Formats: structure tokens, C-alpha cells, sequence
């Protein structure tokens, strides 16, 4: 594309630099740059007009459409995309053909799997040894269920029925918070915050590789695109001081501030890969936020303490978000665009800290480039933005105790290290 | 030594640790081939049905830490006691501190410190006012915390 991976996209089409994207200088004429990055309508609705109703603007509106709106001269047309069937010509529900999705949720012990309806709620899975589950994250495609248990710094994975329980970091992973789980490329994204740094691992834990670790002071989200190549996470107490929402290429390549404006303390992540929107609550602040993946339209979803008092992680799935509270220690469930009063889903007696939408859309299928001979690496192949590396869109890294050659593709022993 | 329990590692160990609940020595040896008419568990371990002794700050935790969960067998009444006027009595009994209470934090367990705050849409006394957020305390105004969204607090602060 004519727009690099790390640039934003003007209307016109120029290419700009990622920080420039909410500067705070319109360096894009077009002003899409620095466009409403803050926080703070009608049709038949006639501005001082008798009857002259406003004409608006079609899929202009905030929740006009829950997917990819088509935009009609007087009208709109709200477009769903493969497996979603459209609903009120405004909803698009997912395509029954999918089974039922799955409200993944960790209680404060054990993990929990009820139907996204909530009529039932059996446990996945319950940590043992005083275990407890924090993140969840899961791989649709070979059904499997991922968590972390900080008690036991260890991290299991296991089957959707809730059988075959496999262990595969138990090394090093001493309070792992959050995963994020890229299906295309079958490797697991993990947060360590017992030493504030974040690994990338493959399902069985055979490769380990620490992606970003520059100045992570408490990491406490996860999010990655693998169809866009992107890696989302959230810092609520960097070494500055400065919660850094920040987004940055699945090697962690182009680092990049995302939000940088009313940001107390972004715990929970998650990305609606449709609508390219980043999905992002605050426990301090007391809000669930949203803007694209370019940090660039925000809106308030769910604003109050009252409503949203403290939530630690949040999940998107169609016109719903499942966001869960330590404060109320209930997973509430919130409106995709906005919502007025958040429907309480499940209530535990302990603080629930895990929450993930188990369903086959969640994972849309994609090309993995690195499906080309492990892509070409003698180690661990990395994808990255589409657009990077040529446009091949993947990197080779080197495990612990090897260094990339000067071909970038081979490893080498390592020679020197303080 | 004479009165240091040999573990399998190698390493020592007082025999007051030898059954005491918590395995001093790193191998779990002390703890570990314990429970029997020779091996008397310690006053520290809580000793289950099949000779399962776990520490006492296990005696009656909400996790079944034992099999045959005599940790959760029985069970003795709360301590209810009471609390200062400046305390609040959470309903897990617990003291809290007034500016603690309705603060969007689970400050207490059970929450209950936060249950039913929206019915006020003022502040409290001692707590300063975030309209956009909540009641914050009065100690986060000039503290260096911008706790308040619209950022009331941290103002004027010379
Ligand atoms: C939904 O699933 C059915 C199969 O159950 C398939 O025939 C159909 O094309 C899918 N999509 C739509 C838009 O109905
Ligand atoms: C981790 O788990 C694997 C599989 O059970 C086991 O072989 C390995 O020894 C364990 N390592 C640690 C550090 O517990």
C-alpha cells in the first residue's frame, strides 16, 4: 500500500509519521490528523429551521451501525460482514452456523465457561495448589483454553471440554497477568509483570523470545491483530510515571504512544478487528474508552463511577463488550457504543480478573507468512505488519542465548551480554 | 547440627520447621513423609483426616487446601466486634476508613465500601469532588495524584 504500516493515512492519502497522528499540529491538511483525539446530533431534529430537519451526515453517527456502515444520500445502510446476519437493519448478530459463543471468565480461583446468554456456567477449569487464574486467552481453531496462574507462576493450557491440562511455562513466568493468543501464527503473547516484560512463546513453549521490554513499569493489558500485524498492550505505571497506552508491530518494532490523554490507569485491552477500534478501560479513571487502531476517533463507551467503578479486563464481541469490575467483583456486560447502565452477566464472591468471548468469529482466518518454511528462519518466525519487511510481513528472532546473523535469518551464539 | 532436621538437598533445618505447616527447607522435606504417629505434626500445622497437616493460617480459608477438607469441615463463628466512628464496618467486618468508602475502589473485600454510592450525587465531607469521576478523598487534592478525570484535584496546589 502507499500508506506504510507505521503512518497514518490522510484522506488524501499521504502517509504521515505515527506520532503525528495526535501531535497536537494538523501537519495533515486535511486535519485528519489530530482529529478529536479528546474525549468531550438528530436528523429529523431542524436547527433553528421550521422544517428544514438536519441533514447530518450518513454512518456519521456514533453506534449508527454496528459494523461497516454504508453511507446513503438520505439513509443508511448498516453492512455485516461474512458470518454476521444483519438484524433490525441496524444489528449484526453472528451467523447461527458458528456454535453459541462462550463468556470465558476467571471467578478470583477458577476458570469459568458459561454460554454467552449466561443461562449455565461450568468450570473450565480450577487452579490448584492455592492457584489462581488471572488472564485467559484461547485458539479457537484447536479448541484450546490458555490461563495463567500467579500463585503458581505457571501457565496452563487445556481443552475446551476441560480435559487434557497442559503445563507450558513454569520456568521463568513468575506473575504473568494477561495473553493474547495469535491464532494465525500459533504463538501466545504473554505479559510478565514480576519483571515487567513481555514474552512471545509458541503454544507447546518451545521458543522463547522477549519482545518488548524498553520501559514496561507495570504492563497489565494485551491485545494482538494478527490479520493487520499489530500488538496492543496498556502500562498503568510506566518508569516515567506516564501510562502509556501504546501500540506497536507484533515484533514490537514501531513502538508507538496511542492515547495519550486521560489516561489514569489502562488495565484491560481488546481490539474489534471489524470496525479497527481499540477498546481500552481505565480502572482509575473510572471509564472504557475507544478509539482506532490510529488512536484518532475517541468516544466515551461507559462513563461513571458508579457504573464502571473499577474494571480490570474487557472483551468485545458484536454489539457487546464484557468488562470485568473489581469493585462490584461482578463480569458486567456494556454495550459495544455506548451504554447507560452495565447488565451484570455473572457476580463472584472473588475479583474477577480474566474475561474472553470464545467464538469462531473472534478469530478471523488469515494467511500466515510464516507457513513459508518457518519463513525462511532458522528460529522463532515473528510476523509483523503486513507492510513490514518488504511487505513479507514477519521477522526472524533468536531464542534465548542466540543472536541474529548478519543475514538476519540465522542465529548465532550469543558473545556479549552485561 | 543436633537439633537441625537434615533435608534431602542437603540443606538444614531447625526441627521446630520439621512439621510445622511450612516447608523451611526448600527440598519440602520437613513437610514432607510427615503426619505419622512418630512424625507429630506441629500446633502450626492443621492436620486433616488422612494426616494432611497444612499451616493454621489455612484453618479455615475459603480454599479447600486439604482433600478431605477438614480446613472446610467445620468451622468457627466471626470475630464481628465493631469499629471506630471514623471506621466503617464492612460486611466481612472489616474497619474502613470513611474516605475509603464510595471511592470506586474495592477497598474492602466484599465491596461493601462501594455498594449503594450512586444514590448521593454529592460528596462527602471529607472526601473532594470529581464530578466526571467520583468523591475522591480530600488527602488526593494536593497530593500529586490526579485522581479527579477533569483533573479538580492537583489545582491551585502552591
Ligand atoms: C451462514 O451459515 C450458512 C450455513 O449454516 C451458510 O450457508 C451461509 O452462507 C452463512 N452466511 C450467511 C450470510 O447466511
Ligand atoms: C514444567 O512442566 C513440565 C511438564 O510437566 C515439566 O517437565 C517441567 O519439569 C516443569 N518445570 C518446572 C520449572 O516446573
Amino acid at each position: 500500500p502507499t500508506c506504510g504500516g507505521y503512518q497514518f493515512t490522510c484522506p488524501s492519502g499521504r502517509c504521515i509519521y505515527q506520532n503525528w497522528v495526535c501531535d497536537g499540529e494538523d501537519d495533515c491538511k486535511d486535519n485528519g490528523d489530530e482529529d478529536g483525539c479528546e474525549s468531550g446530533p438528530g436528523y429529523i431534529i431542524n436547527h433553528n429551521d421550521s422544517r428544514t430537519c438536519v441533514e447530518f451526515d450518513d454512518c456519521q453517527i456514533w453506534g449508527i451501525c454496528d459494523q461497516k456502515c454504508e453511507s446513503r444520500p438520505g439513509r443508511h445502510l448498516c453492512h455485516c460482514e461474512e458470518g454476521y446476519i444483519l438484524e433490525r437493519g441496524q444489528y449484526c448478530k453472528a451467523n447461527d452456523s458458528f456454535g453459541e459463543a462462550s463468556i470465558i471468565f476467571s471467578n478470583g480461583r477458577d476458570l469459568l465457561i458459561g454460554d454467552i446468554h449466561g443461562r449455565s456456567f461450568r468450570i473450565l477449569v480450577e487452579s490448584q495448589n492455592r492457584g489462581v487464574a488471572v488472564g485467559v486467552a484461547f485458539h479457537y481453531h484447536l479448541q484450546r483454553v490458555f490461563w495463567t496462574d500467579t500463585v503458581q507462576n505457571k501457565v496452563f493450557s487445556v481443552d475446551i471440554n476441560g480435559l487434557n491440562i497442559q503445563e507450558v511455562l513454569n520456568v521463568s513466568v513468575e506473575t504473568p497477568e494477561n495473553l493474547a493468543v495469535d491464532w494465525v501464527n500459533n504463538k501466545i503473547y504473554l505479559v510478565e509483570t514480576k519483571v515487567n516484560r513481555i514474552d512471545m512463546v509458541n503454544l507447546d513453549g518451545s521458543y522463547r523470545v522477549t519482545l518488548i521490554t524498553e520501559n514496561l513499569g507495570h504492563p497489565r493489558g494485551i491485545a494482538v491483530d494478527p490479520t493487520v500485524g499489530y500488538l496492543f498492550f496498556s502500562d498503568w505505571e510506566s518508569l516515567s510515571g506516564e501510562p502509556k497506552l501504546e501500540r506497536a508491530f507484533m515484533d514490537g518494532s514501531n513502538r508507538k504512544d496511542l492515547v495519550k490523554t486521560k489516561l489514569g490507569w489502562p488495565a484491560g485491552v481488546t481490539l474489534d478487528m471489524i470496525s479497527k477500534r481499540v477498546y481500552w478501560v481505565d480502572s482509575r479513571f473510572d471509564y472504557i474508552e475507544t478509539v482506532t487502531y490510529d488512536g484518532i476517533q475517541r468516544k466515551t463507551v461507559v462513563h461513571g463511577g458508579s457504573l464502571i467503578p473499577h474494571p480490570f479486563g474487557v472483551s468485545l464481541f458484536e454489539g457487546q463488550v464484557f468488562f470485568t469490575d473489581w469493585t462490584k467483583m461482578a463480569v458486567l456486560k456494556a454495550n459495544k457504543f455506548t451504554e447507560t447502565n452495565p447488565q451484570v452477566y455473572y457476580q463472584a464472591s472473588l475479583r474477577p480478573y480474566g474475561v474472553t468471548v470464545y467464538h469462531s468469529l473472534r478469530q478471523p482466518y488469515a494467511t500466515n507468512p510464516c507457513k513459508d518454511n518457518n519463513g525462511g528462519c532458522e528460529q522463532v518466525c515473528v510476523l509483523s505488519h503486513r507492510t513490514d519487511n518488504d511487505g513479507l510481513g514477519f521477522r526472524c528472532k533468536c531464542t534465548f542465548g542466540f543472536q541474529l546473523d548478519t543475514d538476519e535469518r540465522h542465529c548465532i551464539a550469543v558473545q556479549n551480554f552485561l | 547440627g543436633l537439633f537441625s532436621f537434615p533435608c534431602k538437598n542437603g540443606r538444614c533445618v531447625p526441627n521446630y520447621y520439621l512439621c510445622d505447616g511450612v516447608d523451611d527447607c526448600h527440598d519440602n522435606s520437613d513437610e514432607q513423609l510427615c503426619g505419622t504417629l512418630n512424625n507429630t505434626c506441629s500446633s502450626s500445622a492443621f492436620t486433616c483426616g488422612h494426616g494432611e497437616c497444612i499451616p493454621a493460617h489455612w484453618r479455615c480459608d475459603k480454599r479447600n487446601d486439604c482433600v478431605d477438607g477438614s480446613d472446610e469441615h467445620n468451622c468457627p463463628t466471626h470475630a464481628p466486634a465493631s469499629c471506630l466512628d471514623t471506621q466503617y464496618t464492612c460486611d466481612n467486618h472489616q474497619c474502613i476508613s470513611k474516605n475509603w468508602v464510595c471511592d470506586t475502589d474495592n477497598d474492602c473485600g466484599d465491596g461493601s465500601d462501594e455498594k449503594n454510592c450512586n444514590s448521593t450525587e454529592t460528596c462527602q465531607p471529607s472526601q473532594f469532588n470529581c464530578p466526571n469521576h467520583r468523591c475522591i478523598d480530600l488527602s488526593f487534592v494536593c497530593d500529586g495524584d490526579k485522581d479527579c478525570v477533569d483533573g479538580s484535584d492537583e489545582v491551585g496546589c502552591v
